[PDB]
């Protein structure tokens, strides 16, 4: 965690981890006071909100899309925690 | 090693339909730290302070 | 003296035990753990105040980042690191 | 005041020293003593202490 949280500070910067010391701290005491999700960990909720936002964003080609690279998400069984990289993903669109 | 390489691929192009901004490091970055327990909405705010 | 200095360092890890036997023993015992040895501290603190903040210990996590601060404002700061926990 | 600060650091930190070893720690580090190898000698010391301490 702490190494990759460090390595995420750098690449987002564009700046060398002697720079990033302050944003680092910053994000070690954000992730530190917030252990638990306080939403559901459901990754069908997650899929549903990301088609609502394509279909709101009147992009239903990239919502049919969304959902054929969803299904080859779940057939690869490699990620254990897919909820939680599809709502990241969803919460930085 | 394959599968892997496949799965990440597929996740970028999830990200780049949702204008994410992330490119292929920082998005493994992002994966890792998930698949380590880290709070999706912790981190998605720090990406947003960082960005800003 | 350096010399003097592992001296007093040895008594000191004496206290609440032939004397000097010891005394020399945990002598030799310093120098060559120092020589085989031979042969940033920010980030270092900051994942410490981390680790007590994980562990339920936030107030003590805030007031190490105080203490720092205060401080800042090395090796010292290294060794005390070096022999956390 | 900086010794003090010094040792509340030590204590939330539980490095185990006290005022009088960690003076002559700081002492060591001002003539050019490394803390790494320094953190070293005093854990064999440590262990040492105590293995004896459990043999007399």
């Amino acid at each position: 965690p702490n190494v990759l949280l460090q390595n995420l500070c750098c690449r987002i910067l564009g700046k060398g981890e002697a720079d990033v010391a302050q944003q680092f701290q910053y994000a070690v005491r954000v992730i530190g006071s917030n252990f638990a999700p306080t939403v559901e960990r459901d990754e069908f909720l997650v899929t549903e909100k990301i088609k609502k936002e394509f279909v709101r964003q009147r992009r239903e080609a990239d919502g049919a899309l969304f959902s054929e690279l969803h299904r080859k998400l779940q057939s690869q069984g490699v990620l254990k925690n897919r909820w939680s990289i599809l709502y990241l993903l969803l919460s930085l669109s | 090693m394959s599968a892997v390489r496949e799965t990440m691929d597929v996740l970028l192009e999830i990200s780049r339909l949702l204008n994410t901004g992330l490119d292929m490091e920082t998005l493994s970055i992002c994966v890792r730290l998930c698949e380590q327990g880290i709070n999706p909405e912790a981190l998605s705010s720090v990406i947003k302070e960082l960005r800003r | 003296s350096i010399t003097k200095l592992f001296g007093d360092l040895c008594e000191s890890h004496m206290v609440g035990f032939s004397k000097n036997r010891t005394k020399q023993t945990l002598k030799k015992l310093a120098y060559d753990t120092l020589f085989v040895h031979l042969f940033p501290v920010k980030n270092k603190i900051i994942m410490l105040s981390f680790n007590l903040r994980i562990c339920g210990m936030s107030s003590e996590a805030d007031r190490l980042e105080e203490l720092v601060e205060y401080l800042e404002q090395h090796a010292v700061l290294e060794l005390l690191v070096e022999l956390s926990g």
